[PDB]
């Protein structure tokens, strides 16, 4: 209008059938590393205070354990929702996709125990 | 079916290269100067 | 007929006619990955005798000596080179 609120919800229209709920409170380099392993969702995740202009920076960086959902959805799809100001207003963002292989590497801990190295 | 945005040119997606990535720690175990 | 008839409890009948609250439960076990689990008790922490522990599953026997060694604040185990755990939150 300064204020920023939201109208209009087009995720999805309505439901019937609900068998989970959970309620909490949501220049970056957010790092994510979602995973889904015997129903037990396990999510990784990095904050790193970047300031460039365009594509994946280099540098190297251990990821932390966020939360474990023992759920048993067999996830076999999914897809990224944004948010629009205003007909419509996007943005411009970069967000990258990369599936993981069943690969095998070699580790690095120091006394820290922090992962400086990996091949 | 519903109501959807219209004018939204796609434009042809484009690849990039990793640069030391997918390095997160395996399991919740602490380890001290050594190799895994 | 009709299908439904009201009941006739009267506080003055025998204990049998008088009404009783009928609360049932019926749970599942070894299926659907679950989220609630029994009830727990715990124990005390002694240090620095050759005991028996217990921490978050794993099993060991040995002497609990006070650690000199700070992890990661999500880590909770603290294993050597030959794999063996030596060290725990
Ligand atoms: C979900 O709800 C619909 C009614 O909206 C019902 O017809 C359908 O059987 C339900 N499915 C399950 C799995 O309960
Ligand atoms: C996954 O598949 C199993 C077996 O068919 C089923 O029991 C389970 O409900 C499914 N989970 C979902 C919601 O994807
Ligand atoms: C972790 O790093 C700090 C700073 O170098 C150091 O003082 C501390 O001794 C280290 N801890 C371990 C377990 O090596």
């Amino acid at each position: 209008h300064k204020s920023w609120m939201e109208s209009e919800f087009r995720v999805y229209s309505s439901a019937n059938n609900c068998t989970f709920e959970y309620v909490s409170q949501p220049k970056n380099l957010r790092e994510f590393v979602f995973k889904n392993i015997d129903g037990y969702f396990k999510i990784y995740s990095k904050h790193t205070p970047i300031n460039l202009v365009r594509d994946l920076p280099q540098g190297f960086s251990a990821l932390e354990p966020l939360v474990d959902l023992p759920i048993g959805i067999n996830i076999t799809r999914f897809q990224t929702l944004l948010a629009l100001h205003r007909g419509w207003t996007a943005g411009a963002a970069a967000y990258y996709v990369g599936y993981l292989q069943p690969r095998t590497f070699l580790l690095k801990y120091n006394e820290n125990g922090t992962i400086t190295d990996a091949v | 079916q519903c109501v959807n945005l219209t004018t939204r040119t796609q434009l042809p997606p484009a690849y990039t290269n990793s640069f030391t990535r997918g390095v997160y720690y395996p399991d919740k175990v602490f380890r001290s100067s050594v190799l895994h | 007929y009709f299908p439904l008839q009201s009941y006739g409890f009267q506080p003055t009948n025998g204990v049998g006619y008088q009404p009783y609250r009928v609360v049932v439960l019926s749970f599942e076990l070894l299926h659907a990955p679950a989220t609630v689990c029994g009830p727990k008790k715990s124990t005390n922490l002694v240090k620095n005798k050759c005991v028996n522990f217990n921490f978050n599953g794993l099993t060991g026997t040995g002497v609990l000596t006070e650690s000199n060694k700070k992890f990661l604040p999500f880590q909770q185990f603290g294993r050597d080179i030959a794999d063996t755990t030596d060290a725990v939150r």
